[PDB]
Protein backbone atom coordinates (compact mmCIF):
# COMPACT_ATOMS: atom_id res chain seq x y z
CA UNK A 1 0.00 0.00 0.00
CA UNK A 2 2.98 2.24 0.94
CA UNK A 3 5.44 0.31 -1.44
CA UNK A 4 6.68 1.42 -5.53
CA UNK A 5 4.24 -0.18 -7.86
CA UNK A 6 4.95 -2.91 -10.61
CA UNK A 7 8.46 -4.29 -8.50
CA UNK A 8 6.75 -7.03 -6.32
CA UNK A 9 5.33 -9.56 -8.03
CA UNK A 10 6.05 -8.58 -11.82
CA UNK A 11 6.79 -10.24 -14.96
CA UNK A 12 7.85 -9.02 -18.19
CA UNK A 13 6.61 -10.74 -21.22
CA UNK A 14 8.84 -11.87 -23.98
CA UNK A 15 8.22 -11.44 -27.96
CA UNK A 16 4.25 -11.42 -27.17
CA UNK A 17 4.20 -14.75 -25.17
CA UNK A 18 1.80 -14.08 -22.43
CA UNK A 19 1.36 -17.76 -21.69
CA UNK A 20 4.93 -18.19 -20.67
CA UNK A 21 5.20 -15.29 -18.51
CA UNK A 22 1.65 -15.91 -16.61
CA UNK A 23 3.19 -19.76 -16.02
CA UNK A 24 6.46 -18.14 -15.17
CA UNK A 25 4.63 -16.25 -12.46
CA UNK A 26 2.54 -18.82 -11.16
CA UNK A 27 5.86 -20.89 -10.63
CA UNK A 28 7.46 -17.68 -8.29
CA UNK A 29 4.33 -17.24 -6.46
CA UNK A 30 4.31 -21.34 -5.86
CA UNK A 31 8.20 -21.32 -5.14
CA UNK A 32 7.58 -18.23 -2.53
CA UNK A 33 5.09 -20.40 -1.02
CA UNK A 34 2.65 -17.15 -1.74
CA UNK A 35 0.14 -19.62 -3.13
CA UNK A 36 -0.21 -22.02 -0.27
CA UNK A 37 -0.24 -19.22 1.99
CA UNK A 38 -3.19 -17.40 0.10
CA UNK A 39 -5.17 -20.62 0.25
CA UNK A 40 -4.38 -21.72 4.00
CA UNK A 41 -6.03 -18.21 4.47
CA UNK A 42 -9.32 -19.10 3.28
CA UNK A 43 -10.36 -20.19 6.67
CA UNK A 44 -8.69 -19.59 10.14
CA UNK A 45 -6.01 -22.78 11.24
CA UNK A 46 -6.27 -23.56 15.13
CA UNK A 47 -2.94 -23.13 16.63
CA UNK A 48 -2.62 -26.87 17.81
CA UNK A 49 -3.51 -27.88 14.14
CA UNK A 50 -0.93 -25.88 12.53
CA UNK A 51 1.62 -27.38 15.46
CA UNK A 52 0.53 -30.82 14.49
CA UNK A 53 0.52 -30.50 10.50
CA UNK A 54 3.86 -28.72 10.20
CA UNK A 55 5.32 -31.14 12.78
CA UNK A 56 4.14 -33.76 10.09
CA UNK A 57 5.42 -32.19 7.37
CA UNK A 58 9.00 -31.81 8.74
CA UNK A 59 9.23 -35.56 9.30
CA UNK A 60 7.54 -36.73 6.28
CA UNK A 61 9.95 -34.75 4.66
CA UNK A 62 12.65 -35.82 6.65
CA UNK A 63 11.61 -39.65 6.32
CA UNK A 64 11.38 -39.48 2.57
CA UNK A 65 14.66 -37.98 2.14
CA UNK A 66 16.36 -40.79 4.07
CA UNK A 67 14.45 -43.45 2.10
CA UNK A 68 15.79 -41.77 -1.09
CA UNK A 69 19.40 -41.72 0.10
CA UNK A 70 18.97 -45.40 0.78
CA UNK A 71 17.54 -46.46 -2.13
CA UNK A 72 20.47 -44.44 -4.30
CA UNK A 73 23.08 -45.99 -2.27
CA UNK A 74 21.39 -49.57 -3.10
CA UNK A 75 21.07 -48.57 -6.72
CA UNK A 76 24.91 -49.15 -7.22
CA UNK A 77 24.42 -52.95 -6.36
CA UNK A 78 22.09 -52.69 -9.35
CA UNK A 79 23.81 -54.20 -12.45
CA UNK A 80 24.29 -57.42 -14.54
CA UNK A 81 25.15 -60.65 -12.25
CA UNK A 82 28.68 -60.87 -12.37
CA UNK A 83 28.86 -64.50 -11.40
CA UNK A 84 26.22 -65.91 -13.48
CA UNK A 85 25.63 -69.90 -12.91
CA UNK A 86 27.57 -70.17 -9.71
CA UNK B 1 5.69 -103.45 -4.25
CA UNK B 2 8.40 -105.47 -6.10
CA UNK B 3 11.36 -106.70 -4.19
CA UNK B 4 14.63 -107.04 -5.73
CA UNK B 5 14.43 -110.96 -5.61
CA UNK B 6 11.13 -110.82 -7.24
CA UNK B 7 12.79 -108.71 -10.03
CA UNK B 8 15.87 -111.37 -10.11
CA UNK B 9 13.31 -114.19 -10.27
CA UNK B 10 11.50 -112.73 -13.70
CA UNK B 11 15.29 -111.71 -15.08
CA UNK B 12 15.82 -115.63 -14.91
CA UNK B 13 12.57 -116.67 -16.14
CA UNK B 14 12.99 -113.88 -19.16
CA UNK B 15 16.19 -115.43 -19.97
CA UNK B 16 14.78 -118.85 -20.07
CA UNK B 17 11.75 -117.73 -21.87
CA UNK B 18 13.74 -115.79 -24.31
CA UNK B 19 16.14 -119.87 -25.43
CA UNK B 20 12.31 -121.16 -25.66
CA UNK B 21 11.38 -118.66 -28.12
CA UNK B 22 14.62 -118.96 -30.02
CA UNK B 23 14.11 -122.35 -30.07
CA UNK B 24 10.64 -122.21 -31.24
CA UNK B 25 11.16 -119.76 -34.12
CA UNK B 26 14.79 -121.67 -35.23
CA UNK B 27 17.13 -118.79 -34.62
CA UNK B 28 19.81 -119.02 -32.70
CA UNK B 29 19.81 -118.37 -29.12
CA UNK B 30 23.16 -116.38 -28.64
CA UNK B 31 22.17 -113.59 -31.52
CA UNK B 32 18.60 -113.20 -31.00
CA UNK B 33 17.84 -109.49 -29.94
CA UNK B 34 14.59 -108.10 -28.76
CA UNK B 35 14.10 -107.05 -32.32
CA UNK B 36 13.68 -110.53 -32.91
CA UNK B 37 11.69 -111.29 -29.82
CA UNK B 38 9.05 -108.64 -31.03
CA UNK B 39 8.84 -110.04 -34.42
CA UNK B 40 8.21 -113.24 -33.03
CA UNK B 41 5.87 -112.28 -30.29
CA UNK B 42 3.85 -110.85 -33.08
CA UNK B 43 3.85 -113.48 -35.06
CA UNK B 44 3.11 -116.09 -32.90
CA UNK B 45 0.42 -114.22 -31.34
CA UNK B 46 -1.45 -111.90 -33.50
CA UNK B 47 -3.07 -109.12 -32.34
CA UNK B 48 -4.76 -106.09 -34.61
CA UNK B 49 -5.78 -104.34 -31.44
CA UNK B 50 -5.36 -100.33 -31.80
CA UNK B 51 -3.22 -99.83 -28.76
CA UNK B 52 0.07 -100.94 -29.38
CA UNK B 53 -0.10 -101.34 -25.80
CA UNK B 54 -2.27 -104.02 -25.35
CA UNK B 55 -1.03 -106.20 -27.72
CA UNK B 56 0.81 -109.20 -26.26
CA UNK B 57 4.32 -108.08 -25.01
CA UNK B 58 8.09 -110.28 -23.75
CA UNK B 59 9.77 -107.51 -22.61
CA UNK B 60 12.85 -107.28 -20.48
CA UNK B 61 11.96 -107.25 -16.71
CA UNK B 62 13.99 -104.36 -16.16
CA UNK B 63 12.13 -101.99 -18.82
CA UNK B 64 8.49 -103.77 -18.29
CA UNK B 65 8.67 -103.11 -14.26
CA UNK B 66 9.41 -99.48 -12.92
CA UNK B 67 12.87 -98.33 -11.25
CA UNK B 68 14.24 -97.42 -8.07
CA UNK B 69 16.46 -95.02 -6.13
CA UNK B 70 20.32 -95.25 -6.40
CA UNK B 71 22.61 -95.89 -3.35
CA UNK B 72 23.88 -92.28 -3.55
CA UNK B 73 26.46 -93.87 -0.41
CA UNK B 74 28.91 -97.20 0.57
CA UNK B 75 28.84 -98.98 4.09
CA UNK B 76 31.27 -96.45 5.15
CA UNK B 77 28.58 -93.82 4.97
CA UNK B 78 30.70 -91.46 2.74
CA UNK B 79 28.82 -90.03 -0.23
CA UNK B 80 30.47 -91.01 -3.44
CA UNK B 81 29.83 -87.35 -5.14
CA UNK B 82 31.00 -84.17 -3.52
CA UNK B 83 27.97 -82.43 -3.80
CA UNK B 84 25.79 -84.70 -2.14
CA UNK B 85 24.98 -82.44 0.94
CA UNK B 86 23.31 -80.40 -1.66
CA UNK B 87 20.52 -82.61 -2.28
CA UNK B 88 20.81 -81.90 -6.08
CA UNK B 89 24.03 -83.32 -6.73
CA UNK B 90 23.58 -84.12 -10.21
CA UNK B 91 22.05 -80.39 -11.33
CA UNK B 92 24.10 -78.59 -9.27
CA UNK B 93 27.42 -80.62 -10.83
CA UNK B 94 26.24 -80.08 -14.63
CA UNK B 95 25.83 -76.59 -13.46
CA UNK B 96 29.69 -76.44 -11.88
CA UNK B 97 30.86 -78.32 -15.61
CA UNK B 98 29.12 -75.67 -17.56
CA UNK B 99 30.25 -72.77 -15.44
CA UNK B 100 34.22 -74.09 -15.75
CA UNK B 101 33.33 -74.41 -19.22
CA UNK B 102 32.51 -70.32 -19.52
CA UNK B 103 35.35 -69.72 -17.98
CA UNK B 104 37.25 -71.60 -19.94
CA UNK B 105 36.06 -69.71 -22.81
CA UNK B 106 36.81 -66.15 -21.07
CA UNK B 107 40.02 -67.06 -20.51
CA UNK B 108 40.01 -68.18 -24.52
CA UNK B 109 15.48 -76.93 -36.49
CA UNK B 110 15.93 -78.21 -32.68
CA UNK B 111 14.17 -77.83 -29.46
Amino acid sequence: AKHLKFIARTVMVQEGNVESAYRTLNRILTMDGLIEDIKHRRYYEKPCRRRQRESYERCRRIYNMEMARKINFLMRKNRADPWQGC
Amino acid sequence: TYTEDFIKKQIEEFNIGKRHLANMMGEDPETFTQEDIDRAIAYLFPSGLFEKRARPVMKHPEQIFPRQRAIQWGEDGRPFHYLFYTGKQSYYSLMHDVYGMLLNLEKHGSR
